[PDB]
RNA sequence: CCCAUGAACGAGGAAUUCCCAGUAAGUGCGGGUCAUAAGCUUGCGUUGAUUAAGUCCCUGCCCUUUGUACACACCGCCCGU
RNA sequence: CGCAAGACGGACCAGAGCGAAAGCAUUUGCCAAGAAUGUUUUCAUUAAUCAAGAACGAAAGUCGGAGGUUCGAAGACGAUCAGAUACCGUCGUAGUUCCGACCAUAAACGAUGCCGACCGGCGAUGCGGCGGCGUUAUUCCCAUGACCCGCCGGGCAGCUUCCGGGAAACCAAAGUCUUUGGGUUCCGGGGGGAGUAUGGUUGCAAAGCUGAAACUUAAAGGAAUUGACGGAAGGGCACCACC
């Protein structure tokens, strides 16, 4: 039986898809087929934060951000929790999770 | 020891905080990054390759260096940042956070915090095979 | 054995004219034992400058890269090697439903300085646009990269180094690309991502003095 | 039994066979 | 760093590994008008005063 | 936990819907009543019954509740409900009429009305939430 | 019952039990067993606290979604030499 | 701070585009192609599907050259384990890269032949064309670009629906089927033996295509429902749990 009517991708109207690799396992996964993360984080964490900036030399220098693209295999994305099972009904909902 | 510079004003190095996942270096160099003033690791604190990369083998090394160019001369810091880059993690490992905590807690002024990791266009083939690593 | 840090002497590094603040910082280098030469040791290196501490009021996110090229009395005079963009403002611009477009010109000052600049742009989205996504076609993204080739080979290859410089400081030639590029398509964050040096004449002490002030 | 471990021994026996009958 | 006193303006919710702490919000005695958030280890309630020897960390959220 | 049970909750909204005259707001009163109108074979429960009541009487006295239905408090609802403002809301000197709609009044044959007030249409055509 | 004799034991390792108020714990007393008999058990008073007003971390046990080739139901089913 | 050698074209990158399918992503130039749209051009049935016969055809593999960065079957070790000829780690051959000849196989999948007609809605999206206030490049001119509101046509799809189907999952086709016939190609007939033996044919080889029988067996199998279980994810409870 068919579980997902995308086949858990997103190929439509093409044949191959470059593959890519997993942050975590180094798996050769398909692109379309990957899930992405897109890490926007401080470079210095809150609990640091006064110290860098009482322990600075300018004035509001705002400190740099961090950006990173994770792309996860399937697997690696259930254990780290990145994505759950949900129901068969929950399972057309596509809309983010709100956050 | 060191130069002749008055109170008001601070001399500046630049700091390199490699933080991997198996050890995390601090290496303090000039502004032209071609003269060392103090490179101390993780390794060279904590006897236990489990803790190499611990926060506290980082915050033993932070204030080590940061001890060793308050006493070269040089109070104030240019931090850069690096992960293992390549077609590895991007990520920086544990000890960078703790590293940077302990040189600010240990009197040095902070300069500029750049984030400066190899990031190819298109690298080689990472080393996990095309199942990847499965432990 | 002995620390080195006590055979080695201390020298100031001085930034070239075009730049408000001179003194940039302090370089420690070895002292002359026969051969070696603190002179030498001290000139092929590299200084990495944010554009807010060499000038008083500007933005942060761009970097010059200078370089020394000769020492005279606990001074070193550099000259004008590169310029970048941070990589956080790199990576804060490459948004997911815009068209990224990339040019790049090897041209040459009057000077004889041989250059490579590196320019980017992204696609804007009108104030009161519904559509989600706002991409370029592939036409009108070969007509953007045509118009800041040349803009930049215009821009450069009638100047020298210096007047490059004092237009690389504020971005005019960016503006100029937004300016021109507004038909075609309107772009947001047009830049010159990277210069770097590709050739440069022989050594003139001259020119440097005129350069560092 | 896989099915190509399978395939994969029913070819180590055809060749053998083939090698056999020279 | 000296001592200061920080009195509680509303317990916050419950925290630890077996639930062992109280995450507050105080403000300070002095100030009057800066406000953190803290773990307090024992039966807290409104009103009391907890002395901080160090005085500038922030109780993660939640 | 001080839950009441069903047997409670229902055995208090019965005895409100059928006593409303009788009851009130005094719990000792209520209890008197209860037990005389009802057949409740523990003190206790004659207690929990009537403490509901209370409760329930309390409730009622600021609206309604939707367990309960008096067929005398409904008049009285109605009656509260009957509000009726001095000058109807739908009569107006003058009325706002988009161009359109006096288009479409006029194809009515009600092109001579008076009141109607040409209003200016709208500019941009941006009624449309973006997407993304 | 008497008189003698006078051992280990100086607070107990890994590991574990039971407990939220007249409670734990000290302390006696009754009932049963009982010709003779309580270091047991079942009840009773008497003296009378520390700490907590919380959480799923450990241990279970419930759900809920999910997978199954199980349905004697994972102590299942099942593959090859 | 430089130099070199090979590989690869991140982020932009989408349930977006192109190609018959495998497949296709740095800039620029050249070369020949191509669908859709536009059309009061032209021919005038020239068409649809296809035994035979042809072109292309992932990866791996085979012969030659060139090159060999990274990764890496095999192999040599180090760990883990009762054992490990594995999972993890170190090194590392063939290979991975380019050119020229073979190979023609994939879960080569939409597990759904191609052509044509009819049968519900809705919002988007890519290309082309047709309209329309009003904002932007500009500062003034028409432009033509970027938005905005519609329409038409061909596409990749999506949501919805008591269209109707179906064992059901589900499908706007998998509907218009006992109210059974639009055209046409391939192909299946309980489970094993078996895609095996044999013969033929192709190939340097590995192998490809075609392809049985004896014998054995009452089931094998598909969807869906309850339980039970899980080394899956979430909650909740208890001093025979914890704090
Ligand atoms: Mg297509
Ligand atoms: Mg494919
Ligand atoms: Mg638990
Ligand atoms: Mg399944
Ligand atoms: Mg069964
Ligand atoms: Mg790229
Ligand atoms: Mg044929
Ligand atoms: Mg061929
Ligand atoms: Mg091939
Ligand atoms: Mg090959
Ligand atoms: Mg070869
Ligand atoms: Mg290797
Ligand atoms: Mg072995
Ligand atoms: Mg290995
Ligand atoms: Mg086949
Ligand atoms: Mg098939
Ligand atoms: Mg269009
Ligand atoms: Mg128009
Ligand atoms: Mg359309
Ligand atoms: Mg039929
Ligand atoms: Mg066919
Ligand atoms: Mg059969
Ligand atoms: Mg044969
Ligand atoms: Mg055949
Ligand atoms: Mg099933
Ligand atoms: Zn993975």
């Amino acid at each position: 039986t068919k579980k997902r009517r995308n086949n858990g991708r997103a190929k439509k109207g093409r044949g191959h898809v470059q593959p890519i690799r997993c942050t975590n396992c180094a798996r050769c996964v398909p692109k379309d087929k990957a899930i992405k993360k897109f890490v926007i984080r401080n470079i210095v964490e809150a609990a640091a934060v006064r110290d860098i900036s009482e322990a600075s030399v300018f004035d509001a220098y705002v400190l740099p951000k961090l950006y990173v693209k994770l792309h996860y295999c399937v697997s690696c994305v259930i254990h780290s929790k990145v994505v759950r099972n949900r129901s068969r009904e929950a399972r057309k909902d596509r809309t983010p999770p709100p956050r | 020891l060191g130069p002749q510079v008055a109170e008001g004003e601070n001399v500046f190095g630049v700091c390199h905080i490699f933080a991997s996942f198996n050890d995390t270096f601090v290496h303090v160099t000039d502004l032209s990054g071609k003269e060392t003033i103090c490179r101390v690791t993780g390794g060279m604190k904590v006897k236990a390759d489990r803790d190499e990369s611990s926060p506290y083998a980082a915050m033993l090394a932070a204030q080590d260096v940061a001890q060793r160019c308050k006493e070269l001369g040089i109070t104030a810091l240019h931090i850069k940042l690096r992960a293992t880059g390549g077609n590895r993690t991007k990520t920086p490992g544990p000890g960078a956070q703790s590293a940077l905590r302990a040189l600010a807690r240990s009197g040095m002024k902070i300069g500029r915090i750049e984030d400066v990791t190899p990031i190819p266009s298109d690298s080689t083939r990472r080393k996990g095979g095309r199942r990847g690593r499965r432990l | 054995v002995v620390d080195p840090f006590s055979k080695k002497d201390w020298y100031d590094v001085k930034a070239p004219a075009m730049f408000n603040i001179r003194n940039i910082g302090k370089t420690l280098v070895t002292r002359t034992q026969g051969t070696k030469i603190a002179s030498d040791g001290l000139k092929g290196r590299v200084f990495e400058v944010s554009l807010a501490d060499l000038q008083n009021d500007e933005v942060a996110f761009r970097k010059f890269k200078l370089i020394t090229e000769d020492v005279q009395g606990k001074n070193c005079l550099t000259n004008f090697h590169g310029m970048d963009l941070t990589r956080d403002k790199m990576c804060s611009m490459v948004k997911k439903w815009q068209t990224m477009i990339e040019a790049h010109v090897d041209v040459k000052t009057t000077d004889g300085y041989l250059l490579r600049l590196f320019c980017v742009g992204f696609t804007k989205k009108r104030n009161n646009q519904i559509r989600k996504t706002s991409y370029a076609q592939h036409q009108q993204v070969r007509q953007i990269r045509k118009k800041m080739m040349e803009i930049m080979t215009r821009e450069v290859q009638t100047n020298d180094l210096k007047e490059v410089v004092n237009k690389l400081i504020p971005d005019s030639i960016g503006k100029d690309i937004e300016k021109a590029c507004q038909s075609i398509y309107p772009l947001h964050d047009v830049f010159v991502r990277k210069v770097k040096m590709l050739k440069k004449p022989k050594f003139e002490l001259g020119k440097l003095m005129e350069l560092h002030g | 039994m896989r099915a190509k471990w399978r395939k994969k021994r029913m070819r180590r026996l055809k060749r053998k066979r083939r090698k056999m009958r020279q | 760093q000296p001592i200061k006193l920080a009195r509680v303006t509303k317990v916050l919710g419950r925290t630890g590994s077996q639930g062992q702490c109280t995450q507050v919000r105080v403000e300070f005695m002095d100030d009057t008008s800066r406000s953190i958030i803290r773990n307090v280890k024992g039966p807290v309630r409104e009103g009391d005063v907890l002395t901080l020897l160090e005085s500038e960390r922030e109780a993660r959220r939640l | 936990g001080r839950v009441r049970t069903k047997t409670v909750k229902k055995a208090a909204r019965v005895i409100i819907e059928k006593y409303y005259t009788r009851l009130g707001n005094d719990f000792h009163t209520n209890k008197r009543v209860c037990e005389e109108i009802a057949i409740i074979p523990s003190k206790k429960l004659r207690n929990k019954i009537a403490g509901y009541v209370t409760h329930l009487m309390k409730r009622i006295q600021r609206g309604p509740v939707r367990g309960i239905s008096i067929k005398l408090q409904e008049e009285e609802r109605e009656r509260r409900d009957n509000y009726v403002p001095e000058v109807s809301a739908l009569d107006q000197e003058i009325i706002e009429v988009d161009p359109d709609t006096k288009e479409m009044l006029k194809l009515l044959d009600f092109g001579s009305l008076s009141n109607l007030q040409v209003t200016q249409p709208t500019v941009g055509m941006n009624f449309k939430t973006p997407r993304g």
